[PDB]
RNA sequence: UUGACCUCGGAUCAGGUAGGAGGACCCGCUGAACUUAAGCAUAUCAAUAAGCGGAGGAAAAGAAACCAACAGGGAUUGCCCUAGUAACGGCGAGUGAAGCGGCAACAGCUCAAAUUUGAAAGCUGGCUUCGGCCCGCGUUGUAAUUUGGAGAGGAUGCUUU
RNA sequence: AAGCUCCUUCGACGAGUCGAGUAGUUUGGGAAUGCUGCUCAAAAUGGGAGGUAAAUUUCUUCUAAAGCUAAAUACCGGCCA
């Protein structure tokens, strides 16, 4: 039941405990450096729901990004920019996905759980062989993540015509000049 | 209506018979494959949405639970003997359950089971 | 002069002050490529050379990448 | 028991880190040098 | 594989089966 | 194209490709439709001989006057 | 452009189409209005225009179309902010019964009270409904002094242009019996 | 339009999905208790308990953004106020 | 204001005498255990094949 | 002066915040904590209902096989885990609970006194997840639990849950439902008095 | 005095892994101008070219918080018409979809949310006579069961390995 | 080990995420077409999207913020033909 007791007690985040235990980690990861290990998930029950175990071959990196703009603002979000910054800090490891920890006013923080693909208790599990699959290289340099699809607007509906199944690809398809043989 | 480059974007279907030759080995391998079995799985006819179409059936996409109970099929064994399952699709009618019904029927009563190994 | 000989493409192009190659920018892992020109990228192709390795790849993949030797050898 | 001699230490080490960090530019040097300090430090003796 | 997906293949796998003309 | 010139400049001998395929086009085994099948007979063909269905789907053009396979 | 003509009047964002025609009473409770117009949008297409009086009666809903706005580079004329308006009412308005309500509604919603401290002190425009069709048009004028020739006044469309076509009458809030229906409304 | 035969289909949990587990409401309200209350919800307490409820309902619409939420958060702080009543 | 008040426990102050679940209970939870019985059967067939 | 590591410096700057920062209920009522007698004796019940070692189980179940080669009662043991412990709670099968002060994040705790009081559950905080680790035959333990012992042992289990009970469960009535922390020394009260002689005199 | 736990480090420690090339097609970030038309300005070129990051034999998408108003459809993808329609545009230059319908191919699933609690039943190593020995990971949760057009638990009788 | 059936027993579903305001960008698409940044910040007979003048906001249809998956589709490069 501590799963749900986790989820409400983050749900009510300006409540006073969540806001104590906030404000004294965004100081102490201000302390640590812009990019470093976890040890433990801060939030587990948000890394469970994503799909974090306690298995030799799961990790959390917490990253510090900088707020803001560039009154441009970046089509990709200061998560994906997280999750591409932890991937190639550790080139080896897959992203599986990241979670929101701290805002403070300078910094958002992520934490980002990341699987290794060369660990033989990964390789024998399924439900992670298919990260060990080839095809997934640098899903967060891909935009394969949730916040990837998130930005890509991958979504079904009359209010994403113009990006699923990729924008650039309907782009292509809705300007190619179809000739046949007998026309 | 040549404002844009329609020369980078052009298509020429002259593959056509080649697609084609390509298609219709493509059937005999999954034939081949699936010797006895047909190549396709049994469909169930459905209503057409729209008032414009409303009056011509066409097929579906797979049989529906209470349907596939009333003809006598399990859930786990359709897909095994061939038959499409859709548990998104609800009848909402007595006709459409009856002759879908009747269609399961008609399969049953045509189709040839071998036992096991 | 302010072109040397670059150790990574041999031509002599390397900026005695600047001390990168104007061809393939030497001390960058990468080597210089641009789209804007397609005459260099294809004198600087792959096919271009001596191709020790990727020359025998197809075969052994035609083969099947096995390994042994024909039973009854030597 | 309330950490006393420890935050002083501490206290002190990072008054330490400011003045050093503050002084690597010779213009706060050039300031401090120049500045005369208040009375409200003084106080106590006998005002 | 896993264990459900095993059971699920060894107690309803994919039958052989005609139709008739 | 830099890469084929080299190939036909080259004495390396060619990487002839046997015309391997993926999926076999025939069956095979010593089962009723293998020892049945006639090769050079096409798909609807050999399953109106053999008396079975090769699709419960509905028609998409028009058979042969003796088809019998397309439900 | 109402609320602007509206100085006793206070702006409110989108209403949940999921809730209650009478949570619009308890808003305008909170609110401490005791008028209410409501605009609800159809399909993102057709305009529908609720004048109420909160809590007790009575409240008419209104098909709405033809809009022309202001900021149309079109009317050359213009008024003061929240300056008291003449009502222009039609002698239909007095004869028919429904009229009459819709009449007073009118008033209570349009009246800018004579010694509001938000209106401004000098009289410049009129607003005027009129009905020739099953239908109200309601139009806004600059009254323009000119001197006369050896004052007389010239009026000059300032805003608003919208066509309304009655629905329902309902006795109370935003609920009741139903007292007046069109019966020959043409829905969109 | 056509005339067929209608009939009723069984209960969907998926349309069960608004949740009415009494488990869930319970570990709701101990959480509440054990965390505690944001600013803006001890603002709106402190209006709730002097009898300021039009203004505490203004002030709940301007931190949250919607007339049924800001509905919802002042019947749940009222509801707090009564428990506390009756707990002391 | 208080900026630090003391917590009113208007929930835990009331005490429920039923458990949250209305869940019946599993036959294991009575009955020996049927896992360590598959982990004697393999024992007892590694110490027959020896 | 001496300059210290980084690592030693942030945890003894994470000590000074622990004592200066006013702390909530929930995590003040994990600052107090029970005493040497009381820990004792629970760990001497509890002692007795330790689980198997590994070792120990295999050789046991080693036993049942050769005496099937050639009938028990039910187990009774320290209940750990925490969402096994938390079920147990919420289905008022624990006689008693016990809760480490040091699990970080605390939030996996940090409802657990709240949740056994409502439950009627007598609960206490003890001093060492390491603690309660040992006792279970693992590295660390956030909670355990006794839910049944032996006859043997019931008047024990009673009587400590009573002795607990009330000498832990009374003070911490007494003060749980106020803030914690507080702690301000000589150095932070000095600082307090710069703070305020140099901002309320004059200018802001 | 001793010993655990937590955190942070060292080793030319044991075993692995990333870089670069290629880039026709594919997934993202960033992103012009020439030109056309219009009192002027938005627009067009173009969500293009150039630049940057990342994969494969395909990639991507994908099993409805969908379409619809039906007598209903039923993951995704592609072709035909829909259609130069709806819509947005000084209702200029112009831009410009989708549902339906016919077809090609069709395949479904895995977790988090429950206590195995009458037994962590799970897994990495490295020592092997290859049969099983310990070290460890892990209860801040590894196995089995379940994934809401469901399911669980008891009971009940058939049917499957 | 597995499937069904029955029921005086239960039935847990993703949060700085929706959403409101706003700036930029983008689309045929201010019910903002989608996306990003920024300030505020949710619910549990709940939430999303549509239908409807029909008299109240009734009706219809799905479960978002976790994940995998062949085929039909593209191909100026690779091994060939
Ligand atoms: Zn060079």
């Amino acid at each position: 039941g501590a799963l749900k007791y986790l989820e409400e007690l983050s749900k009510k985040k300006q409540s006073d405990v969540v806001r104590f235990l906030l404000r004294v980690r965004c100081w102490e990861y201000r302390q640590l450096n812009v990019i470093h290990r976890a040890s433990r998930p801060s939030r587990p029950d948000k890394a469970r729901r994503l799909g974090y175990k306690a298995k030799q071959g799961y990790v959390i990196y917490r990253v510090r990004v900088r707020r803001g703009g560039r009154q441009l603002k970046y089509q990709r979000s200061l998560r994906a920019t997280a999750e591409e910054r932890v991937g190639r800090r550790c080139s080896n490891l897959r992203v599986l996905n990241s979670y929101w920890v701290n805002q403070d006013s300078t910094y958002k923080y992520y934490e980002v759980i990341l699987v290794d693909p060369n660990h033989k208790a990964i390789r024998r599990d399924p439900r992670i062989n298919w990260i060990c699959n080839p095809v997934h290289k640098h899903r967060e340099c891909r935009g394969l993540t949730s916040t990837g699809k998130k930005s890509r607007g991958l979504n079904k509906g009359h209010r994403f015509n113009k990006t699923r199944a990729g924008r650039r690809k309907t782009w292509k398809r809705h300007n190619t000049l179809s000739l046949w043989r007998y026309r | 209506h040549f404002r844009k480059h329609w020369q980078r974007r052009v298509r020429c279907h002259f593959d056509q018979p080649g697609k084609k030759v390509t298609r219709r080995l493509a059937r005999r391998a999954k034939a081949a494959a699936l010797a006895p079995r047909p190549v396709d799985k049994l469909r169930p006819i459905v209503r057409c949405p729209t008032v414009k179409y409303n009056r011509r059936t066409r097929l579906g996409r797979g049989f529906t639970l209470e349907e596939l109970k009333a003809a006598g099929i399990p859930r786990l064994l359709a897909p095994t003997i061939g038959i499409a399952v859709d548990h998104r699709r609800k009848n909402l009618s007595e006709e459409s359950l009856a002759a879908n019904v009747q269609r399961l029927k008609d399969y049953k009563a045509r189709l040839i089971l071998f036992p096991r190994k | 002069k302010t072109h040397g000989l670059c150790r990574r493409c041999g031509r002599r192009s390397l900026h005695n002050q600047k001390k990168v190659c104007a061809s393939c920018g030497y001390p960058a892992a990468k080597t210089r490529k641009y789209n804007w020109s397609e005459k260099a990228k294809r004198r600087k192709v792959t096919g271009t050379g001596r191709m020790r390795y990727l020359s025998t790849v197809p075969r052994r993949f035609k083969n099947g990448f096995r390994t042994g030797v024909p039973k009854g050898a030597r | 028991e309330d950490g006393d001699q420890l935050e002083r230490e501490l206290d002190a080490m990072y008054e330490h880190y400011k003045e050093r960090k503050a002084s690597q530019d010779a213009k706060y040097r050039a300031k401090r040098a120049r500045q005369e300090v208040d009375d409200e430090e003084w106080e106590g003796l006998s005002a | 594989v896993l264990e459900k997906t095993k059971k699920r293949l060894t107690h309803f796998p994919q039958r052989k089966y005609a139709v008739k003309a | 194209r830099e890469l084929q010139k080299r190939k036909r400049r080259s004495s390396r001998p060619t990487i002839r490709m046997p015309n391997r395929r993926k999926k076999a086009l025939n069956p095979a085994g010593n089962n009723i439709i293998a020892k049945s099948w006639n090769k050079k007979e096409t798909l609807s063909q050999n399953y109106t001989r053999f008396g079975l269905v090769a699709k419960l789907g509905k028609a998409t053009g028009g058979t042969a006057p003796g088809n019998k396979a397309l439900l | 452009d109402l609320a602007s003509m509206l100085p006793h009047g206070r702006k409110d964002a989108k209403f949940d189409t999921k809730s209650r025609l009478y949570e619009l009473c308890e808003l305008a409770e909170l609110y401490n209005c005791n008028n209410v117009l409501f605009f609800e949008a159809r399909k993102g297409k057709d305009l529908y225009m609720w004048f109420s009086k909160v809590p007790n009666g009575p409240t008419v809903k209104f098909y709405a179309q033809n809009l022309h706005t202001m900021e149309e580079l079109h009317f050359q004329g213009n008024c003061l902010k929240g300056s008291r308006p003449i009502l222009s009412f039609d002698a239909a308005f007095e004869q028919e019964p429904y009229l009459k309500v819709i009449k007073e509604l009118f008033l209570h919603t349009f009246g800018v009270p004579q010694g509001h401290k938000k209106s401004k002190p000098f009289i410049d425009h009129v607003l005027s409904f009129s009905v020739a069709d099953g239908k109200i048009w309601v139009r806004n004028y600059e009254i323009r002094e000119v001197e006369k020739v050896k004052t007389d006044i010239n009026l000059i469309e300032i805003g608003p242009r919208f066509v309304l076509t009655p629905i329902i009458i309902q006795e109370g809030s935003f609920g009741g019996p139903i007292l007046y229906e069109n019966k020959r409304f043409i829905s969109p | 339009g056509h005339k067929t035969t209608r009939r009723v289909l069984k209960e969907r949990p998926s349309r069960r999905k608004g949740a009415q587990s009494k488990r869930t409401q319970f570990v709701r309200s101990l959480i509440r208790e054990v965390a505690g209350l944001a600013p803006y919800e001890r603002r709106v307490i402190e209006l709730l308990r002097n009898g300021k409820d039009k203004r505490a309902r203004k002030f709940s619409k301007k931190k949250l953004g919607t007339f049924g939420r800001a509905k919802r958060k002042c019947e749940e702080l009222q509801r707090i106020i009564a428990e506390s009543r009756r707990a002391h | 204001e208080d900026p630090y008040p003391d917590t009113v426990e208007w929930f835990t102050s009331v005490e429920e005498k039923m458990p949250l679940s209305a869940a019946p209970e599993p036959k294991r939870r009575f009955i020996p255990s049927k896992n360590e019985a598959k982990q004697i059967m393999k024992l007892v067939r590694a110490i027959r094949e020896g | 002066m001496v300059k210290w590591p980084e690592y030693i410096r942030l945890q003894r700057q994470k000590k000074i915040l622990r004592m200066r920062l006013k702390v909530p209920p929930a995590i003040a009522q994990f600052q107090y904590t029970l005493d040497k007698n009381l820990a004792a004796q629970a760990f001497k019940l509890l002692n007795k209902y330790r689980p198997e070692t590994k070792q120990e189980k295999k050789e046991r179940l080693l036993r049942e096989a050769t005496a099937i080669k050639e009938v028990s009662k039910k187990p009774y043991t320290v209940k750990y885990g925490l969402n096994h412990v938390v079920g147990l709670i919420e289905n008022k099968k624990a006689s008693l609970v016990l809760i480490a002060n040091d699990v970080d994040p605390i939030e996996l705790v940090v409802f657990l006194p709240a949740l056994c009081r409502k439950m009627g559950i007598p609960y206490a905080i003890i001093k060492g997840k390491a603690r309660l680790g040992t006792l279970v035959h693992k590295k660390t333990a956030a909670v355990v639990a006794i839910t049944e012992v032996r006859s043997e042992d019931k008047n024990e289990l009673a009587k400590l849950i009573s002795a607990v009970k009330e000498g832990y469960l009374e003070k911490v009535e007494d003060t749980r439902k106020r803030w914690g922390g507080g702690i301000m020394g000589f150095k932070a009260q000095k600082r307090e008095e710069k703070r305020k002689k140099s901002l309320e005199t004059a200018i802001k």
